[PDB]
């Protein structure tokens, strides 16, 4: 029973969100859990080569997949903090992920959407431009968001 | 007046400067990445290598 | 005692399974989810009467 | 002049971005008190 | 008229308040300054 409960959350990774900042910790718990777990029984059982119990395997296969789950983690944190000042998306990343694997996986990303005056009119234009510049950059990094939910 | 076109200039420099700090601290975070990056390769490298030059004679012998 | 530990132990593997589902709740935002009507109807208004959330 | 509707249309846009700026925090907040209530 | 004025206003509001904020900024960055030298 203390297994079953330890598998039960092998996949609750791929829910938590990436801003949490806890994916690692519980990827990596569950996997030492199993890991231990699986010492016990072979502590317990005899060092015989004949067979191995079913419980035995399926503590394996269960910790393969978690070693699995924690490389895509760490892949799937890296997209996250992705921005335009040090990556580019692809054009063939916004066609996948942005509007076909979303429609698939029934997601919908919704995207939201004298001279004192002339220097008063070059200050208030710069301001505007650096507010839309910041603009596209937080739009770029919602859509890096949007690609490692849909991973 | 002159308070409004002080205060417009004063803002104008002010998002000026935090610009140009941004700039640098995203800098920094760009050399970080490229060091993690280079340690990356080295460290797959040296992975495999091992991997293959250490548990390679267990399968020669069994 | 170990059926007493036992049952806390299926109670805190829940309890695990619901921070996991309100932390990904908290983190949601317009640009990736849409609030369906409903769940303001729920959780802004019934909810937390009964709660006494005001 | 033209520099005037420059500033002016700045200003709107500025206005604007806030206002679309705070409708975005409030809803993000409301998703916040939902996970409080929960 | 009563526009000018109040737009001076709002105008000198936001650049003392940056001013604010710019002050709390540089002092919180001297008390992270005084914790690497520790
Ligand atoms: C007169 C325009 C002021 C804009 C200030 C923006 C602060 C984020």
């Amino acid at each position: 029973i203390p297994c079953v409960l330890i598998t039960s959350l092998a996949i609750l990774v791929f829910y938590l969100p990436s801003d949490c900042g806890e994916k690692m910790t519980l990827c990596i718990s569950v996997l030492l859990a199993l890991t231990v777990f699986l010492l016990l029984i072979s502590k317990i059982v005899p060092p015989t080569s004949l067979d191995v119990p079913l419980v035995g395997k399926y503590l394996m296969f269960t910790m393969v997949l978690v070693t699995f789950s924690i490389v895509t983690s760490v892949c799937v944190l890296n997209v996250h903090h992705r921005s335009p000042t040090t990556h580019t998306m692809a054009p063939w990343v916004k066609v996948v992920f942005l509007e076909k694997l979303p429609a698939l996986l029934f997601m919908q990303q919704p995207r939201h959407h004298g001279c004192g005056l002339r220097e008063a009119v070059d200050g208030v234009r710069f301001i505007a431009d650096h507010m839309r510049s910041e603009d596209d950059d937080q739009s770029v990094s919602e859509d890096w968001k949007y690609v490692a939910m849909v991973i | 007046l002159t308070r409004a076109v002080e205060g417009v200039q004063y803002i104008a420099d002010h998002l000026k400067a935090e610009d140009t700090d941004f700039s640098v601290k995203e800098d920094w975070k760009y050399v970080a990445m490229v060091i993690d990056r280079i340690f990356l390769w080295m460290f797959i490298i040296v992975c495999l290598l091992g991997t293959v030059g250490l548990f390679l004679p267990p399968w020669l012998a069994g």
